[PDB]
RNA sequence: AUUAGGGUUCGAUUCCGGAGAGGGAGCCUGAGAAAUAGCUACCACUUCUACGGAGGGCAGCAGGCGCGCAAAUUGCCCAAUGUCAAAACAAAACGAUGAGGCAGCGAAAAGAAAUAGAGUUGUCUUGUCAUUUCAAUGGGGGAUAUUUAAACCCAUCCAAUAUCGAGUAACAAUUGGAGGACAAGUCUGGUGCCAGCACCCGCGGUAAUUCCAGCUCCAAAAGCGUAUAUUAA
């Protein structure tokens, strides 16, 4: 054993070009051989936006990373949209919260629902 | 008569359970059982002669 | 001896239909008379209230003074006479107390030298009676 | 409910519960091999049936019934696999032969006990359930791991433990 | 089938005798079913005659099947 | 489920089919209902009322009361799977969904798996013994974090400059047994056909291999007894 800087390096697998959503798809595995816990989510994404020469870091969106038992490697899914405007219109509105642009969190269901079956009861104006 | 109900454990002396060792558990104690019946007609309890 | 025709199904099917009732388990298995004269109606435990307590001779060639209880079944009112299956485990067990009731061991038939007695008590005041017996709980109120 | 993930049962009880030579001889497995309870034998017990009521129900037919030509090749390639045959026998008739000490021998217990990364059976079981061992690279904490005989020369300390090249 | 009776008027009952098998004694049961059939005035089929009939639409309650052929 | 084979048995319950929505019967609308979180009436129960009147249908989810031997939270959420719909997502602008998913409770059942590993001196080639030495590791505590809709679990780590913890490793394994069937004491005290045991055979009446106990030993082991059914036997 000897003492050395952890080191992150990314691998990218089953990689797809989707139009579509105007995206990369690919599967993250991640190797980080001395590595004191997990690595990051934002680390991962930085490492990969320098890696595939994008001009911007919020356009990558990670998720589902797996940490594979016994350690030294972690797997997940990533995506790179064309731009930030692809990315904010088409990603699961949970995802922007995690980045930080997301929608703030509805009212609770239960007092949306009584205020729903209340309403039931009035006619026009009132409700 | 009903009235000796529980005549005999009654009567028992209370004795104290003496303070053992513990004794080791899983797979050790199979290693412990292994080594005492093999590796040392054969009686596994072999009692003091007594009257 | 037997039928042996190749077309005789129908002679062999009604033998064995008929035979089978012969067999008592298989009588009892598919009839409703002992699970109507069963005091559990088919059940395996049955809760009841202690009316008395009462000593059971125990049979020739034994001899002893075999402590039971007198319980009336919950479910049904049915009365049985139930065993108390340790030494000083009657003191645990008081008039009109709640007991849960098992099987002796038999399905229905006696047990040891208790002459007509199918029951044992397992538990009183919703406590185990063997639990009560090695200390380890307490009897409520 | 409407749950489907499926399960069963891998082991089962001797029909006669106390057999002097039964007993005698599992204590005697127990001990040589190192095990914690009788239910590491009975699943390997339970293995062993499974694989010789396939080579019995298999032999029983045509030597070329497809069914025999698919099936009894799967189990001979298995076999062979895992060690439980020696690669010299290729019948079908020799599945029957297997015997618990033959499944036994190929425990990564035992496997990392005989290649001397352990001095005995009980240390190499702690050795197992302390991540020091790992094959090909990936930490093995079962000690009822069947190695493969393409896999036996890939059993090393672990990177990461204080053994291989670890803090 | 075969003609089991002519008593109705323009209607017979067949009869399809066949072998019932019961796996677990290896063994047969004569068995036997019964069917209300439409007879055209065009045959006429006596007890025991031999019949060809094919299914139709529902003529009635019971029958379901019509007379094509007398053996 | 059990099973050499032939069979025996279970199937309220996830998929498919049928049926019902307290009981009965009618019906309107509608492509489709004899619909029940639709209507109409009667029968039982039953809620509010100012006594004029007006209401109700959990065999949906959760939760009560009873019944019983017998079965969880009046929890989170629409992220996933789907359904409906005038409906892609997003932009002032977030469809509803107890269907479903998620967690709580949960020793029904199932899988993997701790409760220690190496020694030193003497005592008695081993093996027990009193030691007195090393390492190792989880349970557990935490986190740059990871996971997750959010949480919780799992994994990852105890520096990457900078991260806690075992020695009675008290972080202390139990449940049944030791006359036979059936593995294991002709040990020691107590009791004296009593108390009790014992599925069966039997044991107990003053030297109990069987009861009540201590010790020791046996079996299975994070499980192990008991009852009732049922399959093999
Ligand atoms: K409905
Ligand atoms: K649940
Ligand atoms: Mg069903
Ligand atoms: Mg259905
Ligand atoms: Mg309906
Ligand atoms: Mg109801
Ligand atoms: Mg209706
Ligand atoms: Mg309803
Ligand atoms: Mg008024
Ligand atoms: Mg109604
Ligand atoms: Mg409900
Ligand atoms: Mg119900
Ligand atoms: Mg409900
Ligand atoms: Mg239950
Ligand atoms: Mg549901
Ligand atoms: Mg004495
Ligand atoms: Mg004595
Ligand atoms: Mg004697
Ligand atoms: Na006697
Ligand atoms: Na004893
Ligand atoms: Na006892």
């Amino acid at each position: 054993f000897q003492k050395k800087k952890a080191e992150v390096c990314i691998r990218t697998s089953q990689f797809k070009v989707n139009k579509l959503l105007n995206r990369k798809q690919f599967i993250v595995e991640v190797n980080h051989p001395h590595w004191c816990g997990t690595v990051p989510t934002q680390l991962i994404r930085k490492k990969l936006a320098t890696l595939y020469k994008v001009p911007d870091a919020s356009q990558v969106s990670l998720f589902g990373f797996k940490t594979k038992f016994g350690g030294g490697k972690t797997t997940g899914f990533g995506l790179i949209y064309d731009d930030l405007a692809s990315l904010k219109r088409f990603e699961p509105n949970y995802r922007k919260t995690r980045m930080g642009f997301g929608k703030a969190r509805l009212p609770a269901r239960k007092s949306v629902k009584e205020r729903r079956n209340r309403n039931k009861k009035l006619r026009g104006k009132a409700k | 008569s009903l009235a000796r109900a529980g005549k005999v454990k009654n009567q028992t002396p209370k004795v104290a359970k003496q303070e053992k060792p513990k004794q080791p558990r899983g797979r050790a104690l199979k290693r412990l059982k292994y080594t005492r019946r093999f590796l040392s007609k054969v009686h596994m309890n072999k009692q003091p002669p007594g009257k | 001896t037997k039928t042996n025709g190749q077309n005789a199904a129908r002679k062999l099917v009604r033998l064995r239909c008929r035979n089978r009732w012969a067999d008592k388990g298989w009588k009892r298995a598919h009839t409703f008379s002992a699970r109507k004269a069963n005091p559990f109606g088919g059940s395996s435990h049955a809760k009841g209230i202690v009316l008395e307590k009462i000593g059971v001779g125990a049979k020739q060639p034994n001899s002893a003074i075999r402590k039971c209880v007198r319980v009336q079944l919950i479910k049904n009112d049915k009365k049985i006479i139930a065993f108390v299956p340790n030494d000083g485990c009657l003191h645990f067990i008081e008039e009109n107390d709640e007991v849960l009731v098992s099987g002796f061991g038999r399905s229905g038939h006696a047990v040891g030298d208790i002459p007509g007695v199918r029951f044992k008590i397992v538990k009183v005041s919703n406590v185990g009676l063997y639990a009560l017996y090695r200390q380890k709980k307490e009897k409520p109120r | 409910m409407r749950n489907y993930n499926n399960f069963n049962r891998v082991w089962k009880a001797p029909r006669r519960p106390f057999e002097k030579e039964r007993l005698d001889r599992e204590m005697k497995l127990c001990g040589q091999y190192g095990l914690r309870c009788k239910r590491e034998i009975w699943r390997v017990n339970m293995t062993l049936s499974k694989m010789r009521r396939t080579a019995r129900l298999l032999l029983t037919l045509p030597e070329n019934h497809p069914r025999r030509l698919l099936e009894g090749s799967a189990i001979m390639r298995r076999c062979h696999e895992y060690g439980f045959l020696d690669e010299e026998k290729d019948k079908l008739d020799y599945v029957l032969s297997l015997t618990v000490p033959d499944i036994l021998e190929r425990r990564l217990q035992t496997i990392v006990f005989k290649a001397g990364l352990a001095k005995s059976v009980h240390h190499a079981r702690v050795l197992i359930q302390q991540r020091h061992i790992a094959v090909a690279k990936q930490i093995v904490t079962i000690p009822s791991f069947i190695v493969r005989v393409s896999s036996e020369r890939h059993i090393a300390f672990a990177d990461a433990s204080p053994f291989g090249n670890g803090r | 089938g075969v003609v089991h009776s002519t008593k109705m008027h323009r209607t017979i009952i067949i009869r399809r005798n066949y072998l019932h098998f019961i796996k677990k004694y290896q063994r047969y049961q004569k068995r036997h079913k019964s069917l209300a059939v439409h007879c055209s005035p065009a045959f006429d089929p006596k007890q025991g005659d031999e019949v060809v009939i094919g299914q139709c639409r529902p003529l009635s309650k019971t029958i379901r099947y019509n007379v094509l052929e007398v053996v």
